[PDB]
DNA sequence: TCGGATGTATATATCTGACACGTGCCTGGAGACTAGGGAGTAATCCCCTTGGCGGTTAAAACGCGGGGGACAGCGCGTACGTGCGTTTAAGCGGTGCTAGAGCTGTCTACGACCAATTGAGCGGCCTCGGCACCGGGATTCTCGA
DNA sequence: TCGAGAATCCCGGTGCCGAGGCCGCTCAATTGGTCGTAGACAGCTCTAGCACCGCTTAAACGCACGTACGCGCTGTCCCCCGCGTTTTAACCGCCAAGGGGATTACTCCCTAGTCTCCAGGCACGTGTCAGATATATACATCCGA
């Protein structure tokens, strides 16, 4: 019979994994785009230094890992184990960042 | 026992001690053979302070080794 | 060809390092990350001693102002230490002429 | 008339970074009308200590992996594994750094 | 232009892999997508105020560092 | 025989009256007492103005209202009524408190 | 004069009556202990600020200005009392 | 012979004082110089914020039937309006008191 | 034996007060209050008016650098109209 | 589904302490003039950004079977809300007293500024060793049975 | 409880590129002397912070009782997870073209500094009315039958 993993043991593997490693997680073309067109909306016929986009990739995977992690200690806290849009909006608005 | 001691001009002296030897003999005979008063030396060993009252036998040192010295001038 | 000089605290660095580890090296992320680190904690420093000198109308900046600024900012082993061995090199320097 | 050998101000307070240079960016910096003769060695002696500190810690953690080298990662791992320094750079991100490895006790496998 | 659609799923589930996070429910990454695209608008607007002050056409990457540290999100190992 | 209200209602009517009012909550000389005794483990023989005090009576009861509203949103989370230490510990630890 | 324990001034009801005002309708029996707690954390630090505040300027006396200032460092800044 | 004098907010227009917010430019250890022009444009701005508030304020207090300004119609006034309370998000106010909610879970089937 | 002289700005504030509503009064806290916004905000704009002034390597500060700080430290409507208040006033002033 | 009892909102007299306003005056702001450097403007160099084309391969997308977790319902017993009689100390109004905050003279040591100059620090070259990468075997885990 | 597969780690050999060191030089930190004033020390004045005593009454304490909610247990149903197959666009390498950043030289005008003069803002004193208390009354609301 075909080998399978019960539900659960290649998540814990790819969290040592993507936990011990330091490289970055998302793809660089389509950050520059999107980047592109957010900055469009400002001022027109811009231009940019590739160490300023990759200052800004950075900076937002360092936020989005640190409130995924404060998302997770909400979502654990409620005796539970996944993770819910809720849990995101009551960690931010705790925070202080939602109004 | 012969260990190899190394300064931060790459100045590499050969050196005769014993186990059961305590670091006081060695800076003495390093006063012996270079002069350099007691006080401005230190030494490290992969990175850690040797603790003057402390002999080498318990540091666990090898045939030639290399221990690094650098020199603290604190005059002042 | 004209290029204009650039300062930085790479060599002072270096003989930190070297003073304290005999044989071990650095790259060059690391020498940008320890400059950003001394920029930043000497620009901290000085703007609070400033505004202390300032609180108390006077116009001059003393040791006095740098010991207080420290005390405030640094936790308290740190701050121990620091001022320990502020005031010895003040001391010393004092002696010495 | 014979003027005496030069002698570095870091060279008589028995430091390594350079006095001067504080001085002058004291003076230049814009943070007070005239500056005092004692500041700048106080500076020096405290950004000395701080390096070396975060210096130390960092070495130690590269020579626990069989590195020669310092990497920003190691620099991280000293900076996060002590309170007092943690505290200090409480809101400071470095670039290249990862995080640390933790996991939450309940989400590991029963029995 | 709909280029918020390059942050795929498979990106955020290793962002939150990284971050600790065993389970994942499927709403999360309109959420996640939200929170990213309103904090880079917040980000490239003060650098964008920033070039434009400076007089200038390209913004640089010393701006960016400018406009992260006036939110209280100092930055590291970029020339600051 | 005698007439009792039901368990709650008595709760609202607070929330509603010290929710309209502005003066202060905590007695004022066991917090003074209790400022001078924390304050004397830093120099001893210190003297104070009364404006000192009332300043850090103020800050401190405005600290501990929002405290408790955030621990109140903590402990509706989880569908729960009553307030626990471990909400409290939870919006401590989230705020970025240690 | 030494004093002693003197946490225990704040009474079950100033507790209780600063949870009403924050919105609370239910109260277990242990949050009083990590109120004082949380309150003891707070006020040490905020009057070693001020006491340093004071030293350094040759006094015996805290002002108002010292806590307004130490307040204010750590960015909580306070209205209605002077600068 | 020499004119009449003229304050400079009076050809500027305003009620805040020109003169004296130069002066604390000048001694503030800011810049080593200050332009002719920055004064002006801070004392505008200054007015227009002081006059919102104040707008606010006293409408909260006719609310009231009250004839004068105590803090708490400042405080209402300003955690009422979402660009004011965004502005000192960080800000107590003494005696201020708090805004009347309660939260619907708590209300009484 | 009389004290030394403490400058504020109630002057100014009643009268802006009194040019917005002609028939009411203020307590003395409220002004405590409005004297501390007022000085709060003027020291966050000089100082960043300063910062920038620093950054771009000059030696004086002018309405641009207080239009710039102006327009990074405030939101959106209220940037806007300030910025169209201090425009107006700079002009009215230079055009005597 | 009604009806009694309690708490809260509403109308009226009254008396007090803080708010609004008038005066003197003195210190800070305004008018007039110089002199010098910071900044605006034009011209040149070339480096770094943008755009396009081919391939190749790893990552993204889609489908399917199923086991484990979220959620609703139910029973119970204990902790917490409410009311009452008792005890405790906070609050208010005076009276004493002096330590220390605040202001004024003076006089000296300390820091800014200028001219000569020389050794520290920065830019360019290069050279080799530490680290990255590929192939292989030993080890350590997980999931039926 | 026990054993067959997968995933990971330790080892050895090979190549490359960037970090550590050497020269040359130019601009900034020393050195020496002078001059002006910022602050440190001494003296005096007066206010507010500490201490004490008495009285009143409002708030904290302890206790009894009932009931509602926090918590554990059980069952269902469905929705993420792991794995296989197909598709696509990211990435790397290379090649052109040009706009805008970065210096350099010159010149006009904008601001600092000084002197003289005078009026606006601050401290002091005073009258009066806005509102806080007290009293009474009318209405909204909650729990039981």
């Amino acid at each position: 019979k075909p080998h399978r993993y019960r539900p659960g043991t290649v998540a814990l593997r790819e969290i040592r994994r993507y936990q011990k490693s330091t490289e970055l997680l998302i793809r660089k073309l389509p950050f520059q785009r999107l980047v592109r067109e957010i900055a469009q909306d400002f001022k027109t016929d811009l231009r940019f230094q590739s160490s300023a986009v990759m200052a800004l990739q950075e900076a937002s995977e360092a936020y989005l890992v640190a409130l995924f992690e404060d998302t997770n200690l909400c979502a654990i806290h409620a005796k539970r184990v996944t993770i819910m849009p809720k849990d995101i909006q009551l960690a931010r608005r705790i925070r202080g960042e939602r109004a | 026992m012969q260990i190899f001691v190394k300064t931060l001009t790459g100045k590499t002296i050969t050196l005769e001690v014993e186990p059961s030897d305590t670091i006081e003999n060695v800076k003495a005979k390093i006063q012996d053979k270079e002069g350099i008063p007691p006080d401005q030396q230190r030494l490290i060993f992969a990175g850690k302070q040797l603790e003057d009252g402390r002999t080498l036998s318990d540091y666990n040192i090898q045939k030639e080794s290399t221990l690094h010295l650098v020199l603290r001038l604190r005059g002042c | 060809r004209r290029k204009t000089r650039k300062e930085s605290y790479a060599i002072y660095v270096y003989k930190v390092l070297k003073q304290v580890h005999p044989d071990t090296g650095i790259s060059s992320k690391a020498m940008s990350i320890m400059n950003s680190f001394v920029n930043d904690v000497f620009e901290r420093i000085a703007g609070e001693a400033s505004r202390l000198a300032h609180y108390n109308k006077r116009s001059t900046i003393t040791s006095r102002e740098i010991q207080t600024a420290v005390r405030l900012l640094l936790p308290g082993e740190l701050a121990k230490h620091a001022v320990s061995e502020g005031t010895k090199a003040v001391t010393c320097y004092t002696s010495a002429k | 008339k014979t003027r005496a050998k030069a002698k570095t101000r870091s060279s008589r307070a028995g430091l390594q970074f350079p006095v001067g240079r504080v001085h002058r960016l004291l003076r230049k910096g814009n943070y007070a009308e005239r500056v005092g003769a004692g500041a700048p060695v106080y500076l020096a002696a405290v950004l000395e200590y701080l390096t070396a500190e975060i210096l130390e810690l960092a070495g130690n953690a590269a020579r626990d992996n069989k590195k020669t080298r310092i990497i920003p990662r190691h620099l991280q791992l000293a900076v996060r594994n002590d309170e007092e320094l943690n505290k200090l750079l409480g809101r400071v991100t470095i670039a290249q750094g990862g995080v640390l490895p933790n996991i939450q006790s309940v989400l590991l496998p029963k029995k | 232009r709909d280029n918020i659609q390059g942050i795929t799923k498979p990106a955020i589930r290793r962002l939150a892999r990284r971050g600790g996070v065993k389970r994942i429910s499927g709403l999360i990454y309109e959420e996640t997508r939200g929170v990213l695209k309103v904090f880079l608008e917040n980000v490239i607007r003060d650098a964008v105020t920033y070039t434009e002050h400076a007089k200038r056409k390209t913004v640089t990457a010393m701006d960016v560092v400018y406009a992260l540290k006036r939110q209280g999100r100092t930055l590291y190992g970029f020339g600051g």
